[PDB]
RNA sequence: UACCUGGUUGAUCCUGCCAGUAGCAUAUGCUUGUCUCAAAGAUUAAGCCAUGCAUGUCUAAGUACGCACGGCCGGUACAGUGAAACUGCGAAUGGCUCAUUAAAUCAGUUAUGGUUCCUUUGGUCGCUCGUACUUGGAUAACUGUGGUAAUUCU
RNA sequence: UGGUGACUCUAGAUAACCUCGGGCCGAUCGCACGCCGGCGGCGACGACCCAUUCGAACGUCUGCCCUAUCAACUUUCGAUGGUAGUCGCCGUGCCUACCAUGGUGACCACGGGUGACGGGGAAUCAGGGUUCGAUUCCGGAGAGGGAGCCUGAGAAACGGCUACCACAUCCAAGGAAGGCAGCAGGCGCGCAAAUUACCCACUCCCGACCCGGGGAGGUAGUGACGAAAAAUAACAAUACAGGACUCUUUCGAGGCCCUGUAAUUGGAAUGAGUCCACUUUAAAUCCUUUAACGAGGAUCCAUUGGAGGGCAAGUCUGGUGCCAGCAGCCGCGGUAAUUCCAGCUCCAAUAGCGUAUAUUAAAGUUGCUGCAGUUAAAAAGCUCGUAGUUGGAUCUCUCUCGGCCGAAGCGUUUACUUUGAAAAAA
């Protein structure tokens, strides 16, 4: 193909969007933005498929062009805007705020947060570099650049950005005993305490994470996102607290819920 | 024997200035209830004028029992005209579709591609 | 590219030997005793039972503490008990291999409306179902192959609009009454 | 369902194939009431194609002295809507087909510390010690005169 | 300064340079606004550069069908490598100059064939496997065949241009114009494949854009490719027939359960169809819903192949007479033909069924599982012999610590097995 592609097929779209195989040939190709194509959630998917606020893409367009949706405190009118991990979606007309946080099944949840929690977010620092008269710069997972970071912040750490100002307020080091989410791979959406890190020079480091329920798993270092200091998260967790139940336990819980409900 | 209206999955859409619901119609011995009759029944049920109520997609189940469709109740007629699809407005007599066809517009557009300037307005 | 789906499968398999006399006798016995339309209905029930046996055989080869064997065997046994084919006390994978084709044919809506007494026979049952005289719970069911579940077994009525159920006597009765 | 059956001899036991048997794909024949899905000029000719259509695009926010309409005042610079045109962007996506192609393509894996990257997003954008209360020339649209049998020619 | 496993990285310092075809450091635009004039909100747009957002490009490792009646290929004019450069967005024989004589191959190089785009995947399949994959998803390629370019971030673009080759349109002969392997449609080719329809309502894409456009796509049309569900009748009363878990008596009495040409009788049921109104939908259609009409020879009629065997079901009748024909195979037919042509009857599947061909199982008749080789097809005339394949026994608590109490391996490598990461969807 010559030049960039501009379409995304319905069946070739990311699976975690949970799209049909009969409601059209195309899936909304997310715009270029702070998050990768396969790791984002387009605004049209969130407003139409998730929140049911629209029944068509035209209604999503109307909602977005009335300037009602803020992403990280800034109004976005792009219906294919790539919203991703740790982002904040504010709808002041209905007075709600959501955070984009993975379920244990690896899918972005509809996780409502308080209006005072929507004033900040967490960003994993992807790199730190000194430029142009020795000014340190930091690049996070939102592709946002922060000048003059704390000289203690290193790669793989987490920083709490104030959305109003864009400045760093606090940070969590990447160390054992710290809480972390998994943002990719088979264990995507799981939360647990870092127990170990195997360094593999010239290759991918492997980080071992222990669940709150004693379960253990491993991921690549790029798939780890430090959520809180110690075992206390700095953000509100979804319904499941990052505990991946086996299929049997999920079936048992569903049967208990059926018994209690009908 | 009376047609009965029920509202199943109700939501207040302040973003689109309306209310959305799934309408269940019980007509045990009658044909599929006309969209008008449902509009007045919902207007009675939600205490509103019937002309802010747009109902669509009514599928009658097998066996002749209930019919399930969707409904919107707009805050005002102006908001309905701003937010509704043009065809659902034309169903209420609030919009007139273009009187031409696709072929005529396409061949006209390709005819004006040959003329340049103000003469582009003389082709039709 | 289209927004269509091309997922389809055959629900039966034709037998390898077309003229096995014993097999012809058994299939005709089943057809006559359950009021079936053709041999393909027998082969359809034979195929679903065969696939259930295949799943049970695959699971029985596994370790008794395999999470997959536990989960899928429990699901299969639950689905068999729910449709009334397997007894709730026979909840082991080895009792699946003891199931017969007549156990599934007994759960058809036609068989059930014959057994429940709503029909004088099994062919009367089929023509009563196809003529929209039978409802399951509140829903009118037109399909004689409707596999009746255990919870749905006790709600099989004559429909509220049938001459045999509610009112409105049929076309023939109305014509006769009009003619005198 | 981990299956065979007829055929060499006067008869027998074999090797062995032929033929039966069931599915699946194209074609074809005869027949066809209801209903839900649904492939479909690939195979031969990546052969040739009449005609129509398939790629265009304006916001409060680049350029409006077209009365083409047009006013809550008209010495108002520009009310407003706004064709045309200049400008910007897209036209490199999509759609079709399978000719080429045998470590080529392609799949999994890995690398760019060997490169480029419109756009989006974030940062940078008085960091330079040397007519500005805004500089110049055109050219479309428009008016007017034309050439060619003929073109989205000019 | 900071970073990597690793920089000739990043940042810093110095001396200079800084492209006529010359690098950024804003002479742009809207809305809300108030002083002697000053200040200023929120935007739109634009420009260097840094950030891998979308990519693209070029590399690593492993894997691809048949063929030896293809055994040596490359090295001239780059073939393998080295040095310097040129070109390129960059690494590079990418291309030059000089130098060295290298590089690949029986572990199948090189050549030839492919009715070969690759993969996800499909059919079939006990366990193995065999065959297929033009075809909606991903990747590649092409736009009649070659070649060369412009613009641009991105094209060697063809619904762009330039030329040549082939074909071909209009012409007043001067000239002009072309590219359906896009959607329909036509011709041709063939065994072989549909409408010159409606629409941007859905899905998404593009643009300056909430507004325009989209043969992408959706909708309908043709459609027995193929897949799912599923009518063509049900019931009752008399007459037979059957049995009874009735008297019993194998004479018989017998509406207990049954069966039939009754082509007997009777009413009940219903949808195929016609049609109305909704509903559907962008507008419709189709389903679904409602009403009216709609069944007795319910003429509102089920067919396709068979009846010797394989293989289910007539050595019944008529005709023909080794003819005509049937027959996948064995075979039938030369005056009772169980086989042809028919009538009747029967059976197999059934809204389907027969025929041709490709292919899978059957085929343990390609055998890895798993075949054979005295005589059925088959062990080289016989030894040696490199590669290949296969190979006898044997070996049983150490780096900075605030939990023998965080750690290192600097030591002996793999195959195997188990595990954990990572691995598009369909």
């Amino acid at each position: 193909a010559r030049g960039p592609k501009k379409h995304l097929k319905r069946v070739a779209a990311p699976k975690h969007w949970m799209l049909d195989k009969l409601t059209g040939v195309f899936a909304p190709r997310p715009s270029t933005g702070p998050h990768k194509l396969r790791e984002c959630l387009p605004l049209i998917i969130f407003l139409r498929n998730r929140l049911k606020y629209a029944l068509t893409g035209d209604e999503v367009k109307k909602i977005c062009m009335q300037r009602f949706i803020k992403i990280d405190g800034k109004v976005r009118t792009d219906i294919t805007y790539p919203a991703g991990f740790m982002d904040v979606i504010s709808i002041d007309k209905t007075g709600e705020n959501f955070r984009l946080i993975y379920d244990t099944k690896g899918r972005f949840a509809v996780h409502r947060i308080t209006p005072e929690e929507a004033k900040y977010k967490l960003c994993k620092v992807r790199k730190i570099f000194v430029g142009t008269k020795g000014i340190p710069h930091l690049v996070t997972h939102d592709a946002r650049t922060i000048r003059y970071p704390d000289p203690l912040i290193k790669v793989n750490d987490t920083i709490q950005i104030d959305l109003e100002t864009g400045k760093i307020t606090d940070f969590i080091k990447f160390d054992t005993g710290n809480l972390c989410m998994v943002t990719g791979g088979a264990n995507l959406g799981r939360i647990g305490v870092i127990t170990n890190r195997e360094r593999h020079p010239g290759s991918f480091d492997v980080v071992h994470v222990k669940d709150a329920n004693g379960n253990s798993f491993a991921t690549r270092l790029s798939n780890i996102f430090v959520i809180g200091k110690g075992n206390k998260p700095w953000i509100s967790l979804p319904r499941g607290k990052g505990i991946r139940l086996t299929i049997a336990e999920e079936r048992d819980k569903r049967l208990a819920a059926k018994q209690s409900s009908g | 024997d009376t047609v009965t209206i029920r509202t199943r999955k109700f939501m207040t859409n302040r973003l689109l200035q309306r209310k959305q619901m799934v309408i269940d119609v019980l007509h045990p011995g009658k044909a599929t209830v006309p969209k008008t009759e449902i509009r007045e029944k919902l207007a009675k049920m939600y205490k509103t004028t019937p002309d802010v109520i747009f109902v669509f997609g009514f599928r009658t189940h097998f066996g002749g029992g209930k019919t399930t469709g969707f409904g919107m109740i707009y805050d005002s007629l102006d908001y309905a005209k701003k937010n509704e699809p043009k065809h659902r407005l034309a169903r209420h007599g609030l919009y007139e579709k273009k009187k031409t066809s696709r072929k005529q517009r396409k061949e006209r557009k390709n005819r004006m591609k040959k003329v340049r300037g103000t003469a582009k307005a003389n082709v039709g | 590219p289209v927004a269509r789906s091309w997922v389809c499968r055959k629900t039966y398999v034709t037998p390898r030997r077309p003229f096995e006399k014993s097999r012809l006798d058994q299939e005709l016995k089943l057809i006559g005793e359950y009021g079936l339309r053709n041999k393909r209905e027998v082969w359809r029930v034979k195929f679903t039972l065969a696939k259930i046996r295949k799943a049970a055989r695959e699971l029985l080869t596994l370790d008794e503490k395999d999470p997959r064997r536990l989960f899928e065997g429990n699901a299969l046994l639950r689905r068999l008990v729910r449709i009334g084919v397997l007894d709730e006390g026979k909840m082991k994978l080895d009792y699946i291999l003891g199931l017969k084709i007549e156990d599934f044919l007994e759960r058809r809506l036609q068989t059930q409306v014959f057994k429940l007494g709503l029909a004088k026979s099994i062919h009367h049952a089929r023509v009563l179902i196809r003529q929209r005289h039978i409802r399951v719970r509140k829903q009118v069911v037109n399909i004689p192959s409707f596999i009746v579940r255990l919870d749905s077994q006790k709600h099989i009525d004559f429909s509220l609009r049938s001459p045999y159920g509610g009112g409105r006597p049929g076309r023939v009765k109305r014509k006769n009454a009009k003619k005198g």
